[PDB]
RNA sequence: AGGAGGGCGGAGCCUAUGGAAAAAC
DNA sequence: GTTTTTCCATAGGCTCCGCCCTCCT
């Protein structure tokens, strides 16, 4: 017996019903927030409603998808100052320049990347999937660069240092470049810390304002239980 | 919160003399191989393989040959073996081709080639020639120099013994357990174009082992060839072991999502209807189309004393149709567990099925345990790839064939040669 | 290419839902 | 008069290819 953690961050509170206004789809549709396309119907939610709303509960199958996009839209407006909105869509992308001490930071811009998505299961349980990536940017042109291109542009020592620093910022390896006995736990600690910092939360539980109510997230990994059958 | 269940313990490989060894412990497996040998020791026509290289009068090459002979004779029990030696002047394709021609003319069961360095066009243009003629095993001199000779030689010898027609080990698992037939899928994207390959794996001796492989198919011809593959694989299963009925047929898809209807599901359903029309499959035949995935955003943290990783065989229930499957695990050593990078699990989703709600739990757990079991049937080395064989092998075949086609190598047509379906040249 | 794993960069694939148009029959 | 293809669209999820390293009994 034991407990497993998944990196899905549970959402323990959300409105039971939301204001949804379904309108016929059109070719001039601009895909943005507060509106979604499901077939020939465009559903308006949150601030996008136009007072012909329809109350739909979580028992409906429409609720899961509309609420997925609802969470993606709501969390996009609670980004803290050090983090910036990269791309909003099926996933919420937040980036943040790594200002911690690493060598050749004046030529190689390493930044974090929180890829945020919603996991829904059991027809009523929602959650937030946070996946972390590191973007390596060549700081003079601010354009995306790879290890081979780093070695080409700056030499072997720069490439080795940046590789070690990236794998240490992922917490997969030690800062000196070796594997170690607590890399997975450090990776989860890193994910939780960056999620808390990105959404401006100094606490485990943060609440977010939405027209239909409030959303409460736990900012902790979701426990997995052993079932015997 | 989600639930999880671990594959039942007691898993062991099967050895030549009928004994068994604990899994995940390579040293005990090598000791057991010394004691009893491989499960199926190959029978060799010439009892003599060749060592082709260009580093003549090299102590590293001599140590490589000595280790090869010692492990082939002692731990692999291919007795009365002989390793010849051929030297090409230059690493160009013409000279190595001349030397492999000489080695074949002398009469050999396999070619053990040493490439000086890394060169993709030469390697594929020459491996296409080799697989069309004889079992082969490449080495890179730079990689061989920078690696411990024992581990390197043991892994290449696992690869070569499997390529020679041997069976190093099979899972000592229940034969009345799990599906009867599996048709895995693998893909390679070349210039934004998918080339697909099918692996036909089914129970021959009660044990499930890889049997056939398919040529690369275009996405346009993917569905028709999958239909033909289902019919051919069920026919081959019935040919292999009569007195048995086809009860479960699982299909593994990688590199593409299966279509939940009007796609792979439609083709498989129609094939099953036709097959039961000829009374080839059982009336109560249960099928499933599965999606296997590694680029999911999920990470699983486990027991702190297990390096914070889940034990191998852990099945995490994401939903009723999608599962996470832990296949690796930190390995014990003479001192303790070994430091490991965080390990990403395998996403297993049931896109389509025919199961009733009453049998769902049992059937899904059966297919998950069988995916875990065929994870351990990879024969490239002592540590098995996270992918199961059914999707690992076709991916390798598709990569090799596409690379040969793009690099101008000798065409590989598995349909022409029976050994092409029946021998792991791709390992 | 002895493998196993992770990371990064680059292209994109693929599913689902709808829509139309076209050729059938 | 009557089902297949073959293109669109948005919403979502991967997924292949390289190369960079740390490890193995
Ligand atoms: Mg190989």
């Amino acid at each position: 017996s034991g407990i497993l953690y998944i990196n899905i961050y549970p959402i323990v509170n959300y409105p039971e019903t939301i204001k949804v206004s379904a309108i016929p789809y059109y070719e001039e549709f601009l895909p943005g927030k507060w509106k979604k396309r499901i077939g020939d119907l465009i559903y308006l939610y949150g601030y996008g409603i136009e007072n012909e709303f329809d109350e739909i509960d979580n028992s409906n199958a429409l609720f899961g998808k509309i609420f997925r996009k609802y969470l993606l839209d709501i969390l996009s407006e609670n980004i803290a100052t050090p983090w910036q909105l990269k791309e909003l869509g099926s996933t919420l992308r937040l980036v943040k320049e790594i200002t911690e001490n690493y060598e050749f930071s004046n030529i190689i811009k390493l930044q974090y990347e929180l890829i945020i998505n919603v996991h829904h299961w059991q027809n009523t349980n929602f959650g937030i999937i946070v996946d972390l990536k590191i973007n390596i940017l060549d700081r003079e042109n601010n354009q995306r660069i790879s290890y081979t291109k780093i070695k080409d542009k700056y030499g072997e020592s720069v490439k080795k240092k940046i590789w070690v620093s990236v794998q240490a910022f992922h917490r997969h390896l030690t800062p000196e470049g070796k594997k170690y006995a607590t890399a997975m736990r450090d990776k989860f600690n890193l994910l939780t810390g960056l999620l808390k910092e990105a959404f401006g939360s100094s606490e485990d539980e943060k609440t977010f304002s939405t027209p239909d109510g409030e959303i409460k997230i736990v900012f902790k990994p979701l426990e997995i239980v052993e079932v015997s059958n | 919160m989600m639930e999880y269940k671990i594959v039942e313990n007691g898993l062991t490989y099967r050895i030549g003399n009928g004994a068994s060894v604990p899994i995940s412990n390579t040293g005990e497996l090598i000791k057991g191989l010394r004691n009893y040998g491989p499960y199926e020791v190959p029978s060799l026509k010439y009892n003599q393989i060749a060592l082709i290289h260009n580093n003549q009068f090299s102590s590293l090459i001599n140590q490589l040959k000595s280790q090869i002979s010692s492990k082939i004779d002692e731990v692999w029990h291919i007795h009365n073996i002989n390793i010849s030696e051929f030297i090409y002047d230059s690493p160009h394709f013409d000279s190595i081709k001349s030397q492999v021609d000489n080695a074949i003319d002398t009469g050999v069961d396999g070619i053990m080639l040493v490439l000086p360095e890394y060169n993709t066009p030469l390697y594929y243009k020459l491996k296409s020639y080799l697989i069309n003629s004889i079992p082969s095993q490449f080495m890179r001199y730079d990689i061989l120099s920078n690696r411990n000779l024992t581990f390197y030689v043991d892994n290449l010898l696992v690869q070569f013994v499997s390529k020679l027609g041997g069976k190093p080990w099979i899972l000592n698992v229940d034969p009345e357990k799990g599906s009867d037939i599996i048709i895995g899928t693998g893909a390679t994207r070349i210039d934004n174009v998918n080339l697909f390959c099918f692996a036909m794996v089914f129970k021959k001796d009660g044990t499930m082992l890889w049997n056939e492989i398919s040529p690369i198919v275009t996405s346009s011809e993917y569905l028709t060839y999958l239909k033909s593959t289902i019919k051919k694989v069920v026919y081959g299963f019935k040919k292999s072991n009569p007195d048995w009925d086809v009860e479960k047929l699982t299909l593994h898809v990688s590199g593409k999502r299966p279509k939940m209807k009007d796609g792979e599901t439609k083709i498989l359903k129609e094939t099953v209807e036709e097959l039961k029309k000829q009374e080839m499959v059982s009336r109560d035949v249960k099928y499933a189309i599965l999606h296997l995935n590694e680029t999911h955003p999920f990470w699983v943290m486990g027991d702190p004393n297990n390096r914070f990783h889940p034990y191998e065989g852990t099945k995490v229930k994401l939903s009723s149709k999608r599962y996470l499957l832990t296949l690796l695990q930190p390995y014990l050593k003479r001192n303790g567990l070994e430091m490991v990078t965080p390990i990403k699990p395998l996403s297993v989703e049931i896109v389509s099925d025919n199961w009733t709600s009453e049998e769902y739990y049992h059937n899904v757990h059966e297919i998950l345990d069988e995916i875990y079991y065929l994870s351990k049937m990879n024969w490239r080395g002592f540590r098995s790839r996270n992918l199961p064989v059914t999707v690992n092998y076709p991916k390798l075949v598709a990569g090799i064939i596409a690379n040969v086609n793009r690099y101008g190598g000798y065409p590989i047509n598995p349909e022409g040669n029976r050994s092409l379906q029946t021998n792991p040249w791709f390992l």
